[PDB]
């Protein structure tokens, strides 16, 4: 089944190309205070996820999202808009990123599993080690089960919901 | 199994969550019970989805006992007055801490799974009531029948009558001004 | 697979509803000509498929379409705004809905044998049914096999790509 | 300005239309009475929009004499009929060729001008007939006299009854079954 | 100029109507709390500014918006949502909605004025009163110039860049 | 009122450069046929109207219509796709092309009379000899008052429809 | 199943075609040689996705004789030029009754089913040069082939020339002033 | 006029600053000292619609100047470099706070009032240059040179560098690698 293999590498390509944009917006204006060197590891850490997927993306001849522009912008914005209200307006959009790019790990690895996984073996170990980095930052001290404010777990679940949405129109577009 | 790990310890959060309330302290809590997010989107919508499972068994039940000559057929505006305050009185256990479980609910990213839910409830609600619409009125009855439950459920949740009679009283008028419509 | 069933349900009841009204717009502009008959007897056919759709609809609990006010208007106007070009324009109407309705119904045919004939057995049979009533039109001269006009011929396929359209956005919504 | 007389040259073809139709052939013929495109489309839509000047008039003189007490009011059902009844009579002269007439202004490019005067012709009717909805039920009055005078029409064309008395019998039933929505 | 009149009463009908289905949200989260008496004071004083959109609407015979059933159902929800997140979301929507609706009668007087002051004199003294009473709010302790959390403030131009998309649109459809 | 010229200049270049399209497709197909010279002609005629909308808009620095590279595609398989029809679906686009382009040279002159004729004098000149140029098609025996077939008159009626939707979408995009 | 049935009639229709069209004509007389609609969109979309699968083989063994020997790697514009020209002479034999094709693909309804198949084509063609794109370049580079294909496909079917030199000229320049960007 | 009171009380603010913010408390103590919202969008707003004007009439100069030869035209690449450099150096007394301006700017319902002054900003540098894009390259021109203001806007304001040279240089890499596609 191609459709459906390409369908997951599509938008988890858009999703990690989304994610790069996003650090390097914040990377662009908390770059040089204290929370520069966990940026850069945040940002280090996608580079490599979206690599990965670029060779997934040629070796399996998969089209991209036409959307990619649109995220080139937007992601970079978002990344550059958080951080501008400060530290905890950034890391509140880099939990609410990682959760929701984790999130969508999640469903690709229950629909894998239900139909094949002796031939979805090899990409579903990939998947699971990558679900897997998107939650541990505790060497950098970022806990995804901390007590925001109330009004920052609105911000981070405005961020979620729209994560959500360009997840859904990047599988298809 | 594998999903039955957490639905065993979703399930035996609930008893702690009136004192706890809806956090993952309680599913914590719950899991030492047994052995084995922390806002807790996930157990308030495992709860939502076996209350839900709950009342289409209580209407299957009441269906059989009609269809037999063991209880007399109600009335549209009576059977969902009855199908509306059955489903809510499964938040009297949970009365104090389910505003908070409201609130997570009408987060921006869980509301399609919150509208998902409602609508199978009130679709259920209709069909034991006897709709067969397959035309526009099968989302306008739905639509009516669900703005009556989250309002009804908001005044449940400030009301102190005795055994919530004020609430009732508020179900009641609010199904005779929509049958009316 | 009850979601493939219900998207299948819907569809196919929203199909012959805005055949229905299609018809209907026919009647009210050449109900009284010499094909008034002919229209009538296509009408009356298109009634029964509906009728049975609803069946189908009340027993395996579908959601219909939203779009129902939109086909009930869209049509009616479309059957109308055909046949007051003459009769050659209700005829190219006819064919192309016919023919639009046959061919989402062979669709489903292959997709349905391909999961479970046993299990899906009525409803196959119900199918190929009335796709073979779609085709037939035999004893009242309608023809689907006919050298229309090449101007007729964009007009059929402009109503058929219209269908297509209105198809597409009935098993979703 | 030039607009004036080419709304004199349309008035005057209006007099040869039942004679040749809704052509340009026509166009000229009232122009020659006069000495002064081949579609007919400005023909008919300046036949359509004076027909609903005509109209607002006759009901703004008849809201006249029920203010004053020469006349008594009338329901809305019976009203309706009434203001359905007098805007299709303007049509018994060109009855042969306005089926013509009706596929013009169906074509896909007429189709946003036909809609704008018949909104605004039934957008009268209801504000004639007493209406003051600021909700949805303004949307929902005027579709649904909408349908009521476009399936009444149709009647028309196609009535061989001694004074359309069997359109106007259409147009009761359809008044009727709308009412009791 | 008709047009330009019809388009100014249909928008503030809107929001007005709007404003009144957030109020009802509110209260019935928020009515039994010491914020009640004040959400109730809002909750009428736009019960009056609707009522006199009403008595222009009939009068300038202007159609009304056709998105108002969709106001009914986001109004009674952006209200409800917050005032379940606590008294400082309430407020923060509450702002975030006089706020958007002052600004927009502001567009409007400067654009009423530039035409015919003498012949837009009625119209002009009301939007004025309307607009000032959108601003006050001194008697019960709501003052539009508080500092706020920066997440707070966020969240109040999330819900005022809604609003005006929601005017936006409702001055067309 | 720079406003009200940008948008009839914006209009007016994006129609134009439409109909350009239009022609490289109709040559594409029927270009050594004996209509060759009459499309050619054509061709020619809108290659100087594109011109001048083209200094007009270097003139007043114009913001050019974002939609130009999805005209580019279209005009010129609407070209394409006529001309395969034959020689009568080929000249029924020209003239529902022409009418189109016409029809809305008139509106605007009937706008820049009513603002200022002798500020906006120079360009309405300009638009009245285009808008008779788009008309005239005499010496290639195009009338625009030719009796077409019935089903041409709906293929007609279907393209002029569709250059009036894209006309209301350059004039704001 | 009976997909081979038609797929073999539809296989044999293309021997007649050059003589009878892409009519139904050709569908009964091809398989009438076998032993058993009339728009010709099916024979027609069988024809070019054959063609296309055609292409892939050959595109294929040609990859496979540059990786071992007896072929050198060309340039991409190299490349690009005979990949159109081996795809554009597989119309060699139909090229009298191809316009009446095209005319066929480009009704409204046979347009998402052409669209697809050019656009795997044009895929296959760059995927066979290196193209390696996982940005918006792959939709730049696809769509640029995908108008060069159309128009010289156009350019061939009014071309006289000997051994459509006059075609292959017109890819030559197309193609080099797309590698010009 | 009523609005040239806002202009005088806005324009008076900008003196006070660089010593306290884009705060209400400015707004007020710039009035005081002329005359008699607490967000600062409208102080920001205006500070930036006088500088893009400013900028309008420096480029003005330039193109006179290099008309009558008193200065001899440059490259693009040159233009607009020493463009972005202009209106960059229009920042350098309110560095310290501009950080906070730009927060206020990037609010989403401010979005679309910086949009529409960043694109004016970019329309008139690239005017100034020579440019007459009727084609989609006026969006592809506009879009590119507006990233590279952002980014260099970015660069300079956390930037420590003497006279800040190490933001032009940032500038000089970007408007070459930009220039060679
Ligand atoms: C631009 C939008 C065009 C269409 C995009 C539709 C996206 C909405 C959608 O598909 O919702 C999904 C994703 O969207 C969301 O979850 C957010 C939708 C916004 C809700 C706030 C109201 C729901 O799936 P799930 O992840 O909840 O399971
Ligand atoms: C969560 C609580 C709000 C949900 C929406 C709702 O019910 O609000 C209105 C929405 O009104 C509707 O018609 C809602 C239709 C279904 C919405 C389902 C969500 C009805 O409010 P009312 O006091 O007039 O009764
Ligand atoms: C809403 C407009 C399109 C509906 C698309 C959609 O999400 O449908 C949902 C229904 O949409 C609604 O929520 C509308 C109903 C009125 C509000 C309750 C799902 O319902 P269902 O297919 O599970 O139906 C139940 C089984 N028959
Ligand atoms: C992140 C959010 C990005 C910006 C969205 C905010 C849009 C907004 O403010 O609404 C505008 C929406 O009006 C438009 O022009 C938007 C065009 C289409 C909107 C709806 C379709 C009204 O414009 P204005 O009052 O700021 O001036
Ligand atoms: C036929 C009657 C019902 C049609 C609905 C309707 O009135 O359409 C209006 C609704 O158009 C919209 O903008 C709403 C879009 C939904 C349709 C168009 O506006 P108008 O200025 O033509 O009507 C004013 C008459 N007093
Ligand atoms: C059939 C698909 C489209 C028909 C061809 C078409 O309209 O493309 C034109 C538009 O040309 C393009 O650049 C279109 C790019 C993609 C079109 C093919 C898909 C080609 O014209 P040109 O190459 O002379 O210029
Ligand atoms: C896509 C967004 C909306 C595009 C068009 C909406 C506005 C309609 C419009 O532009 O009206 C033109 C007409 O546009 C059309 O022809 C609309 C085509 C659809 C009609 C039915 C097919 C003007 O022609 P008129 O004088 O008849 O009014
Ligand atoms: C409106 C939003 C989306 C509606 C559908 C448009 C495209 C979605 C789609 O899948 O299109 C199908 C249906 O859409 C069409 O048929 C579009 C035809 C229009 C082309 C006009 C030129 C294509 O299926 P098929 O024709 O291969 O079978
Ligand atoms: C859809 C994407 C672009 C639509 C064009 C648009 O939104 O236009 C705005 C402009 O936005 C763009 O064109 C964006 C391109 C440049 C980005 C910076 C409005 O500006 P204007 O009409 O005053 O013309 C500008 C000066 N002539
Ligand atoms: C994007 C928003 C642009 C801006 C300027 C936002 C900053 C404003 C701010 C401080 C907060 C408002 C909160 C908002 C508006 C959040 C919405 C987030 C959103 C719409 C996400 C999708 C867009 C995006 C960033 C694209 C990249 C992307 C692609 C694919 C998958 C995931 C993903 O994040
Ligand atoms: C729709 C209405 C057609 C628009 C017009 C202008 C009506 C007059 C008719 C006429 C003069 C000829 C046809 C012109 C056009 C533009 C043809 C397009 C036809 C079209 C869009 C087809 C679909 C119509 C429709 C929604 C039919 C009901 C329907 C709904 C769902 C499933 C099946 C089905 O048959
Ligand atoms: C509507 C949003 C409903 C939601 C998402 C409920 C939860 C509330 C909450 C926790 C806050 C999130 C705030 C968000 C996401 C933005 C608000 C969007 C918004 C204000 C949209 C306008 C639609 C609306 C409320 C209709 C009424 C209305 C009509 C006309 C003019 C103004 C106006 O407010
Ligand atoms: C345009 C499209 C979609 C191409 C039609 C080619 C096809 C499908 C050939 C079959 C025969 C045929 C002509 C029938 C289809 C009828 C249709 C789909 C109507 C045409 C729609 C239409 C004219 C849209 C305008 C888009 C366009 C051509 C861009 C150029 C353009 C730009 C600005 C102003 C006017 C204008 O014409």
């Amino acid at each position: 089944s191609r459709a459906a293999v390409d369908r997951i590498i599509r938008v988890d390509h858009a999703g990690e190309y989304g994610a790069n944009r996003i650090y390097a917006g914040q990377m662009a204006v908390l770059g040089r205070t204290s929370v520069g060197p966990v940026i850069q590891k945040m940002w280090d850490q996608e580079k490599d996820h979206l690599k990965k997927f670029n060779e997934l993306m040629v070796t399996f001849r998969v089209r991209p999202t036409v959307l990619m522009p649109l995220w080139n912008v937007l992601g970079f914005a978002l990344g550059a808009g958080t951080a501008l209200l400060g530290k905890e307006g950034a890391m509140a959009c880099t939990v609410a990123v990682e959760e929701s790019i984790a999130h969508h790990y999640n469903n690709q690895i229950r629909t894998l599993m239900e139909e094949d996984p002796e031939k979805y073996e090899e990409l579903l170990q990939l998947i699971k080690k990558f679900r897997d980095e998107e939650l541990e930052h505790h060497d950098i001290g970022l806990d995804h089960d901390a007590e925001l404010a109330p009004a920052y777990a609105v911000l981070k679940s405005i961020i979620q919901a729209g994560c959500r949405v360009a997840i859904y129109l990047s599988e298809r577009l | 199994s594998e999903e039955q790990l957490q639905h065993r310890i979703l399930t035996a959060a609930l008893e702690f969550v009136p004192a706890h309330g809806w956090t993952a302290e309680a599913i914590a809590e719950g899991a030492q019970s047994l052995g084995l997010g922390k806002d807790g989107s996930e157990l308030i919508l495992h709860f939502v989805t076996q209350c839900n499972t709950r009342l289409t068994r209580v209407l299957e039940e009441e269906q059989k006992l009609v269809q037999l000559g063991q209880a007399e057929k109600r009335k549209t505006d009576q059977f969902l007055r009855d199908a509306v305050e059955t489903r809510l009185r499964m938040l009297i256990p949970y009365i104090e801490h389910w505003p908070r479980a409201l609130s997570i609910l009408m987060l921006p990213h869980n509301i399609p799974s919150s509208l998902s839910l409602l609508t199978s409830m009130v679709d259920d609600m209709w069909h034991y009531a006897g709709d067969q619409s397959t035309d526009f009125n099968w989302y306008t009855r739905r639509a009516m029948l669900a703005a009556i439950y989250n309002t009804t459920e908001l005044v449940m949740m400030q009301d102190s009558s005795p055994d919530f009679e004020d609430t009732w009283r508020f179900l009641e008028n609010r199904v005779n001004d929509a049958m009316n419509m």
